[PDB]
């Protein structure tokens, strides 16, 4: 059967320090016990002062990322130039993953 | 254009109906004439050039094995009309209960096509009127006439078209509760000629007839419920064979 | 079909002219009074042979606690019935709470309004007097609603043909400050009003009174009559 | 109703706007302390009940609206503005930009897919961190504008000419009201009590407030009075 | 009551008795003939304008293997038909298992034409056409369908401008022969006589670019090219 | 008799209604546009109804690299700019290109076309200029409701736009020329928005001003920004 | 009254409002093909309204799959549409059949399309003629359609305003080469029938645009005539001009 | 669909109109049973009577109509009556009561009144049924989509002639019989014609005989139309 | 929800100094059976690309119409079509894990392995691989199915990390690529012999060789081996 699903390792770890915040991840990308890349960033600057990394499935690890980077575009079409704040980015992230609840 | 095109006048006229009655009024005249035995429906074969072949245009048609249909009017509207008409007899009948549908029903099925014709958006009515004659079991013979409207209703002989006015008259005269198939045959003959301007015969008429059962137009011999269809069309030769002795 | 569209001077002619079709519809009325509401109303009379036990009576129950008469083409009414009818039960079934008169109405306006702007519909031609009590409440409620979709609260109100005549009758006879504080004086004030077109007329009259906590009743022919006779007599004492 | 005129406007729009002419004064002003909106509520008899007459509305709490035309259509518009503001907050956790709200509204309009304009405006208050108290006015077109102080409706004309006197860059709530107050009186035709008129106000403070006859009485009142000064 | 096909207070029409008319706009005159085993159809071919691809100009078309048909009318409204006239013959072979007979498939187009007389919003489509073929059950075949959504069978017709004229030579020949059909075994006669009987109608010598025949045989339909009909032009000029 | 609808042809071939929807533009505001080799300028003079509104805005961005600027019927320009977003979007998202000018304009066409062949339909009555820096230089773009698009050196359009439409016609030698200089281009902008004023000279309000180019994103410089440009 | 819908037949026959269209079309720019021994040339007036004209830019003509060019004249948008459907056209018939679009076919489907354009008053008829073609399996063709769907197969042809004046030049070219033309010949000549074409719009400084296909100079695919190869022609053109 | 200035329904208006140049129709409610009688519209000696349905028909073997107007459309009405009829029966397992069924069908009307943009139906009914909860009722039906209940009643050609007699000869406690009497008495001083012949009617009952307990619906044959005239003395 | 059924196996490539070099057999497996010899798996897209693609090769048979098209239509309204607006690897690639990562949201994926190899307009190589997954990784070298376990290893040891590429002569990496597809052809049952190689530099252009050969194999020590264990002869 097909499976939609994969997985490439991969760690990411986030630490917030009282006035800065980092996200850090590994860059290694792998399948099974072979090794796909040394070099794969999963830890990126979505704009407006944000970092996001969305690890598992590197698909829909991409996928994701991009719909918001994209989301952060657009919120700023619709709301002359606002910034996205860190919590307002959050729960917009809620609704695209929550999106594909099934 | 998803309104209706046939409204309502002032007078309480429908527009389109009454014009679609006057195209019928204008186009050649047929005749039906109910027997006791049977019914005959009959036309006119109008060649508009002597170039055109006769039998390739059949203006009285087969429904069911046992209800024809002839009219007046608009042909073309006729045609695509006794398509409709097969087509139902089967989807609305024959596919339920495995037998042909009974004549008023049929002729009611037919009633309903026009009517919609009347009412349903962006469409002008039929511009027929058809004489369905037919027979069933429980009702026996019988004959009706349908309009554009819709309206339907049962004769005992009428003719449309044309000379209508005139054949009604004579039809009116000679017919009788007590007719065999034969002599309607005659009559519906005789009511024919006077409406008919030239040649009257057997390539410029067109009877057809219901009644006794036609076992050797049935294509097959063994089951013996169904003995054949009781709609059968008259041959050239048939009808020239009744002319000779007028 | 655009049917109901925007006039050079800024009208609605579809929605106007239903209005007419409201004015050419029989008279209805309906004052509030302390503890009460009452709805009266004139019977239509082109022709008589009627069967009056069973006829579509002009006075309509939308819930134990809230009804609706209207003036205007009797067909259209029907359907604003049913639609709201229908979402009467709806707001229990969601809501566990059964409708105020006010939502009841706001959900009937909208209804007409919507027909003002959709395409292929014309307006309704007509208007309804809606009154009855909220839930666990006392004060009573009477609200009008329009072709336009516009809607609001009357102490009394009135629609239909002459609606203009007796409207003023109101205007003067009732006061803000004692509204007819028993049903038999607000039923008074309505036939009061009601007489003055109606036009000396027993059966001529059917008067609903609404209490709170679904307490409706119609009166019978004869207990109006009475009314009627006590009414020409405080004009004949004079 | 998608047909331009020689001149080049839409006629349904055209007309739409002359409807809305027709409607009760609506007035907002809008300064450093908050919004004022305020309108004329022109009972069609003293029988009806001054008070189930809604011509100013909240749309959410740092945004309210007052309304002038054919008021049914109106319905739906609030509909919409409060659903938007309200998915707004949902998906993002923040309170709607009032522009972004208005443009809402307006990207509703045009649609003319129901049959005609709505033959209503609307003066949209509010306020949000990035641009402060604003006040827009939407118009059936499906256009919209900002303005520091707006009047529509009936008497709109000697209104706008009246506010464009009066307004300044540096009023306060106070003066606003008097204002609203004042030039409602001077386009209506009955006298302005507290029956017939309503106040409201929206502030960063205490959002979208629509004030009590009673505290409007006690403007009105204070205006006969500063009034009858000179 | 004048601009959709609804009634006129006299019961026409008039939308369809104009579409009529455009049939005769090309100016373009036909006729078909049925021989013994086959059938004929000329149609005049007139190239104005010394620009043109000659070979692109035609209103005889292939609908089939077996199945070919001339148009009267306009260009467009004539290949729109074309289109139709050949998807329906395929569908109706690869649902039914035998090729579509040209009666059947007349009466099919026809059927169409009648809608467009019955619902407001299609304009009737301003042609004629005559369909011809040698049907495996009826022999010879020219079944002739108008906007009207009338279809008819002929022994002969023409169409055109001067239609009654070639009609009425026609109508002659076979008063005087008795018969309904040319009878001559090769098409190549038959194809002389259509084209002899045609200018005896229209008082004009042709040319071989002035001409278009179309032939039908058991099994194929085929176009003579402008040599073929020379060979017949030439065997022409020596009975006349 | 021949103006109903854009599905009419007049008896000389002529689509009113696209005509009378190109006589929508000449009733807005000037807006002007002008490129040189390495960078493009929308100066658009915004218009006001009143002296307490809002200049309502004729320029908008559409992608980091490109955008336009607007003179009439604004929810038309809404609804153009927005397909353009999308589109630009797509290009990014699905083949992580910046699309092309020219090809934006040949979308536009094709847009505005639809609505000048179907009964029912309206053409758009808005015009726009649109700018955008991509593979191939620095672009302008003239798009009228018709359906036309035209790529240009420089333009305007909106009332009196013929001003400045001959001042750049003699002006281009000049700018053409301007590359590695910003300021300027835009003064000559602003030099050009100013041959098609008459009511008053340009404002702080009045003005606004967007660039983009080589090392340079489509930027919106509104009011204060300007200042230095007057 | 029968000229305000489109699907209208006239008491005479006539489709009105496509003969409007017609009209539209007579105001706009001239535009020419000639079908030469083994390809095509198109070739079309591009008027320059002003100097604020990029120069060489908003080209006209348009490329249809690979083999097959395509200018019209009229409203122009109306062109890109029929194009644009030509595209789809095309692709559908490539993605079903892998060989690319016969000319005769391709011409046909938009025919059929514009056709249609006429058959319901909800719809306008395209006010444009576009002349179109290129190489295939069997030769070069060339093609012109007309707003009523008719379209034919040409030696030469045009449209637009300069019409007359280019069909009369094109006229002189098939009785003077009977044999054929060389895609170089045609080229330089289609640049000239334009220049002479020009003068029915004598008043407006023009730019030239043409483009061919040809099965030996393009390898039947459809190119631009540009740098060397254009100027060769502008300069053939402005010397047989006087 | 639309509205007049005067606030009236063209195309509604005009269909009444239609109506009136129909045969009439009467219902005249009894005691103990309702009538219906129709004059037919158009005749001749050759129209078949015998085997004929163009004025009354049953809906349900509780409830029958009686058609003014355009018969195509009847039938449509009819039909979906027919249908509604048997769904609440399926749904509920009780015979449908009257009004509900006349209310749906006259909803049906209105609909081609508000919206769509078809025309109207031109028919007018005038039904008589029985149920249990008010027995034998009277009930009519117009394009306008109102309805309404009757003692008796009329439709068609000559309303407010017929209409006027029957108002004159009826009274609250009649009897099928006499209602039958007065039936074709007001048909007969109200008809365009002659005489009334029994080829020219169309006549039938709903009476719930005492001698059992379900009400049965007879559609009278024509001889017994030529009987029930002779009695009552029209020869 | 498919499964595929004619395939072909690996796919090596690896990026060098100045451009890339990509390789893959010429095989079309059917399950076990070597049925077609003759299947070129390397599409060239323009100058300056190449897509290479292993699996499914009805599935790759598509993926070719699609490239076609997307040239075709790239050409429309495009006076640019052959310079500054061509086709750039990026976007060929971006295109394409695009389609993959829908086909597969949709589970009906494009049961297949591509890796695009190509040199970007302004000079940078380009190498990046895409599956049926829609999954989407770039590296100096890579390689699909078997090419990854066996020729991966190999290649890395020229260019282990991004600094190495600029050390890497086309000479060398060339060799490499040919001896790592020599390793398949012994260690890989679905290999084949014959191969095709192309390299995109970025001054040479694409240079696309067809019909190579594995040779210089190493078979001769065969002979020494006789049983599996215990056999002496
Ligand atoms: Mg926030
Ligand atoms: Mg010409
Ligand atoms: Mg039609
Ligand atoms: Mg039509």
């Amino acid at each position: 059967q097909f499976n939609p699903y994969g997985d490439n390792g991969g760690t990411i770890l986030g630490i917030a320090g009282e006035d800065f915040a980092v996200l850090a991840g590994d860059t290694r990308n792998i399948t099974d016990y072979s090794i796909n890349s040394r070099y794969e960033p999963k830890v990126f600057d979505c704009g407006d002062n944000i970092v996001m990394s969305a690890n598992g499935f590197a698909a829909d690890g991409d996928a994701l990322v991009k719909r918001f980077k994209n989301s952060v575009k657009w919120y700023h079409f619709d709301h002359n130039d606002k910034k996205l704040s860190i919590n307002s980015a959050a729960r917009n992230i809620q609704h695209l993953l929550y999106g594909k609840r099934f | 254009y998803s309104f209706s095109l046939t409204t309502f006048s002032p007078s309480g006229k429908l527009g389109q109906i009454d014009y679609a009655l006057t195209a019928v009024k204008q186009g050649v005249t047929s005749l039906g004439i109910k027997a006791t035995n049977g019914v005959v429906i009959a036309t006119e074969k109008k060649s508009s050039s002597p170039l055109a072949m006769s039998e390739t245009l059949s203006k009285v048609s087969l429904l069911t094995p046992d209800i024809g249909a002839v009219y007046s009017g608009m042909g073309p509207d006729y045609r695509v009309l006794v398509d409709k008409s097969r087509k139902v007899a089967h989807t609305s009948y024959k596919r339920i209960y495995g037998e042909y549908p009974p004549t008023k029903l049929l002729v009611s099925e037919v009633a309903k096509i026009m009517q919609e014709a009347t009412q349903s958006g962006g469409v002008r009515p039929f511009g027929v009127s058809l004489l369905i004659a037919g027979h069933d079991e429980f009702n026996g013979f019988s004959l009706y006439q349908v309009d554009p409207s819709g309206s339907y209703f049962p004769w005992k002989a009428t003719a449309i078209g044309k000379g209508s006015v005139a054949a009604k008259t004579f039809l009116e005269k000679r017919w009788n509760d007590e007719l065999e198939l034969e002599d309607a045959i005659h009559i519906a003959l005789l009511t024919l000629k006077e409406s008919v301007e030239g040649e009257f015969n057997g390539d410029t008429i067109e009877l057809a007839i219901i009644g006794d059962e036609n076992p050797d137009l049935l294509g097959y011999t063994g089951i013996p419920t169904d003995k054949g269809p009781r709609f059968r069309k008259l041959t050239s030769q048939e009808i020239n064979d009744r002319l000779e002795a007028l | 079909r655009a049917l109901s569209i925007f006039s050079p001077d800024g009208h609605i002619f579809q929605v106007e002219y239903a209005l007419e079709a409201v004015k050419r519809g029989t008279c209805a009325v309906g004052v509030k009074g302390k503890n009460c509401v009452v709805l009266g109303c004139e019977r239509r009379s082109t022709l008589k042979l009627q069967d009056t036990r069973i006829t579509p009576s002009k006075v309509s129950k939308i819930d134990s606690h809230v009804v609706l008469s209207f003036s205007g083409l009797n067909a259209d009414s029907r359907i604003l019935i049913e639609k709201a009818r229908v979402e009467a039960q709806s707001h229990r079934l969601t809501l566990e709470d059964p409708v105020t008169v006010e939502y009841l109405t706001r959900y009937v306006a909208g209804v007409q309004q919507r027909y003002t702007q959709s395409g292929g519909v014309r307006p309704f031609g007509v208007s309804t007097l809606i009154a009855g009590f909220d839930p666990r409440d006392d004060e009573p409620k009477l609200y009008q609603t329009e072709p336009s979709g516009i809607y609001s609260s009357w102490s009394a109100q009135t629609i239909g043909r002459n609606s203009k005549t007796v409207r003023e009758f109101l205007e003067k006879n009732y006061d803000r400050k004692e509204p007819p504080a028993t049903v038999e004086e607000c039923v008074k004030l309505t036939v009061r009003s009601l007489l003055e077109v109606v036009q000396t007329g027993a059966k001529n009259i059917e008067i609903t009174v609404v209490k709170p906590d679904s307490d409706i009743v119609a009166l019978s022919s004869e207990e109006i009559n009475q009314y009627v006779t006590q009414i020409e007599q405080e004009k004949q004492e004079q | 109703v998608s047909t331009f005129s020689p001149e080049g406007r839409l006629f349904q729009v055209e007309y739409s706007l002359e409807a809305i002419k027709l409607g009760s004064t609506a007035i907002g002003i809008a300064t450093k302390e908050g919004v004022v909106l305020g309108v004329e509520k022109r009972a069609t008899s003293p029988l009806l009940e001054s008070d189930s007459i809604e011509k100013i509305v909240e749309i959410d709490r740092h945004i309210g609206c007052a309304m002038s035309g054919l008021t049914a259509d109106a319905r739906s518009m609030i509909e919409h503005a409060r659903t938007a503001a309200v998915t707004h907050n949902l998906y993002y956790d923040e309170d709607i930009n009032v522009e972004s709200l208005t443009q809402s509204v307006c990207d509703l309009a045009a649609a003319a897919a129901m049959s005609r304009p709505f033959g209503v405006a609307l003066l949209i208050a509010g306020h949000d961190a990035d641009d402060g108290y604003q006040l827009f006015h939407a118009e059936p077109s499906g256009t919209f504008y900002r303005y520091n102080a707006k009047a529509i409706g009936s008497g709109s004309e000697g209104a706008q000419a009246e506010l464009l006197n009066e307004w300044h860059s540096s009023l306060t709530l106070k003066e606003a009201e008097l204002l609203v107050l004042k030039i409602l009186k001077q386009v209506m035709e009955e006298k302005l009590d507290e029956n017939n008129a309503q106040l409201s106000c929206i502030t960063k403070q205490d959002g979208f407030k629509i004030y009590d006859n009673e505290k409007t009485a006690e403007l009105i009142k204070e205006l006969k009075e500063k009034e009858a000064a000179e | 009551d004048r601009h959709i096909t609804i009634f006129s207070p006299e019961g026409r029409l008039y939308q369809v008795e104009y579409a009529f008319k455009a049939t005769n706009q090309t100016n373009i005159n036909s006729l078909a003939v049925r021989g013994k085993d086959c059938t004929v159809v000329i149609s005049q071919k007139k190239v104005p304008d010394k620009l043109l691809d000659p070979t692109t100009v035609s209103y005889i078309f292939c609908i089939s293997r077996t199945i070919g048909m001339v148009v009267n009318g306009p260009i467009p409204d004539a290949r729109n038909a074309a289109l139709r006239a050949k998807a329906e013959a395929a569908e109706f072979r690869y649902k039914y298992g035998y090729d579509m007979p040209c009666d059947v498939l007349a009466k099919r187009m026809a059927n169409l034409s009648q809608i467009y007389t019955q619902r407001a919003y299609m304009r009737p489509l301003g042609v004629i056409l005559t369909f011809v073929s040698v049907d495996e059950e009826l022999g010879p075949s020219i079944y002739k369908t108008d906007p009207a959504g009338y279809y008819v069978g002929y022994k002969a017709t023409a169409t055109g401008p001067k239609q009654q004229e070639i009609t009425t030579n026609l109508e002659n020949h076979f008063k005087k022969s008795k018969i309904d059909h040319i009878n001559e075994e090769s098409w190549e006669k038959v194809v002389e006589f259509a084209i002899t009987h045609m200018i005896d109608a229209l008082g004009t010598e042709f040319s071989k670019n002035d001409l278009e025949v179309g032939v039908a045989t058991k099994d194929k339909f085929f176009t003579l090219s402008a040599e073929n009909i020379e060979e017949r032009l030439v065997a022409i000029a020596e009975q006349d | 008799n021949y103006d109903g609808d854009t599905v009419t042809f007049s008896p000389t071939g002529r689509l009113f209604q696209v005509e009378y929807a190109l006589e929508a533009i000449k009733q807005g505001s000037v807006t002007v546009g002008l490129r040189s080799n390495t960078h493009a300028v929308l100066v658009a003079l915004k218009r006001n109804a009143d002296e307490l509104s809002s200049y309502q805005k004729k320029i908008i961005k559409c992608d980091e690299h490109m955008g336009l600027s607007l003179a009439g019927l604004a929810p038309d320009a809404r609804v153009l700019s927005n397909y353009l977003r999308q589109q630009c979007n797509y290009s990014s998202l699905v083949f992580n290109r910046k699309l092309a000018v020219e090809r934006a304009g040949h979308l536009l066409c094709d847009k505005a076309q639809k609505n000048t062949q179907s009964a029912g339909g309206r053409p758009y009555g808005v015009g726009l200029l649109i700018i955008g820096y991509d593979k191939s230089g620095a672009h302008l773009l003239e798009f009228q409701p018709s359906g036309n698009v035209t790529e240009l050196y420089g333009t305007a359009i909106g009332a009196r736009s013929q001003g400045a439409k001959t001042y750049l016609e003699r002006t281009l030698d000049t700018f053409i020329k301007i590359d590695g200089n910003p300021d300027e281009l835009i003064k000559a902008g602003v030099e050009a928005i100013s041959q098609s004023l008459r009511d008053e000279s340009l404002t702080v309000d009045n003005l606004s001003i967007a660039i983009v180019g080589k090392d340079t994103p489509f930027t919106i410089y509104d009011g204060e920004a300007v200042a230095k440009y007057i | 009254g029968y000229d305000l819908s489109n699907s209208v037949f006239s008491p005479d026959g006539r489709n009105f409002q496509v003969e409007y269209a017609v009209k539209a079309v007579e105001n706009g720019t001239t535009s020419i093909g000639i079908k030469c021994n083994d390809g095509v040339v198109f070739a079309v007036e591009k008027l320059i309204t002003s100097k604020l004209l990029v120069p060489q830019k908003n080209v006209k003509i348009q490329v249809v799959d690979r083999h097959i060019g395509c200018v019209y004249s009229g409203l122009i948008p109306d062109g890109r549409h029929l194009v644009n459907r030509g595209r789809e056209e095309a692709a559908s018939f490539k993605k079903l059949y892998k060989t690319p679009i016969p000319i005769p076919a391709f011409a046909d489907r938009l025919g059929q399309y514009v056709q249609a354009h006429t058959l319901y008053n909800s719809v306008r008829p395209f006010g444009v003629s576009t002349i179109f073609g290129g190489v295939d399996k069997n030769g070069a063709h060339l093609y012109m359609l007309e707003p009523s769907g008719s379209y034919w197969g040409y030696k030469g042809a045009a449209t637009g305003k300069g019409r007359q004046s280019a069909k009369a030049e094109l006229e002189k070219l098939v009785d003077h080469h009977p044999e054929g033309l060389s895609a170089r010949e045609a080229v330089k000549q289609a640049a000239k029938i334009i220049y002479l074409a020009h003068e029915d719009n004598k008043e407006k400084d023009f730019e030239l645009e043409i483009s061919w296909c040809s099965l030996s100079e393009t390898n039947g695919l459809h190119k631009f005539v540009k740098g060397d190869l254009l100027q060769e022609a502008i300069d053939f053109a402005q010397k047989e001009i006087n | 669909t639309i509205f007049s200035p005067e606030g009236r329904l063209y195309q509604v208006e005009y269909a009444l109109e239609s109506i009136s140049h129909a045969g009439t129709a009467i219902g005249i409610m009894a005691s103990d049973g309702i009538v219906l009688a129709a004059e037919r519209k158009v005749t001749s000696t050759l129209l078949e009577q015998d085997t004929s349905t163009e004025k009354l028909y049953k809906l349900n073997d509780k409830i029958a109509v009686a058609v003014a107007g355009l018969t195509a459309d009847a039938e449509i009405l009819i039909n979906t009556a027919r249908i509604h009829a048997q769904n609440y029966l399926k749904t509920y397992n009780e015979d449908i009561p009257v009004e509900i069924l006349v209310r749906r069908l006259s909803d049906i009307k209105q609909g081609y009144t508000q919206h769509g943009g078809l025309r109207p139906f031109g028919v007018s009914f005038i039904y008589a049924g029985y149920d249990d909860r008010y027995g034998y009722q009277l009930y009519t039906s117009n394009p306008s989509g109102n309805y309404t209940g009757w003692k008796a009643i009329s439709v068609g050609a000559n309303t407010s002639a017929a209409q006027t007699l029957l108002q004159m000869d009826y009274k609250d406690d009649m009897k099928v019989d006499d209602a039958i009497e007065l039936a074709l008495k007001t048909l007969s001083k109200t008809t365009d014609s002659s005489a009334l012949t029994y080829d020219r009617l169309e006549f039938a009952t709903i009476r719930k005989g005492a001698n059992d307990g379900e009400v049965y619906q007879k559609i009278f044959k024509p001889q017994e139309i030529k009987d029930i005239l002779v009695k009552t003395g029209i020869t | 929800t498919q499964q595929p059924i004619v395939t072909g196996t690996s796919v090596i490539s690896m990026k060098y100094d100045n451009g890339v070099i990509i390789a893959a057999d010429n095989l079309g497996s059917y399950g076990s059976l070597l049925r077609f010899n003759g299947v070129e798996r390397l599409i060239p897209v323009g100058d300056n690309t190449v897509v290479g693609i292993s699996g499914d090769i009805s599935d790759m048979q598509h993926i070719e119409r699609l490239l076609k098209d997307l040239v075709t239509e790239n050409a429309y309204d495009n006076p640019l079509a052959d310079a500054e607006e061509a086709l750039e690897p990026s976007y060929i690639f971006e295109y394409l894990a695009t389609v993959m990562y829908q086909r597969r949201s949709k589970m009906n994926p494009l049961w297949n392995a591509i890796i695009v190899a190509g040199v970007q307009s302004n000079g940078d190589q380009f190498l990046r691989y895409v599956n049926l997954l829609g999954v989407t990784y770039s590296s100096p070298t890579l390689a699909t199915g078997f090419g990854a376990h066996m020729a991966n290893p190999l290649l890395r040891k020229v260019v282990d990390r991004e600094s190495d590429i600029p050390k890497t002569t086309v000479q060398v990496a060339e060799e490499a690529i040919v001896n790592a597809m020599r390793v398949l052809y012994y260690r890989d049952a679905r290999s084949s012999r014959n191969f095709s190689l192309a390299i995109i530099d970025k001054n040479t252009g694409l240079t696309f060789k067809k019909n190579l050969q594995v040779e210089n194999m190493k078979w001769d020590f065969a002979k020494d081996i006789k049983g599996y264990g215990t056999q002496k002869i």
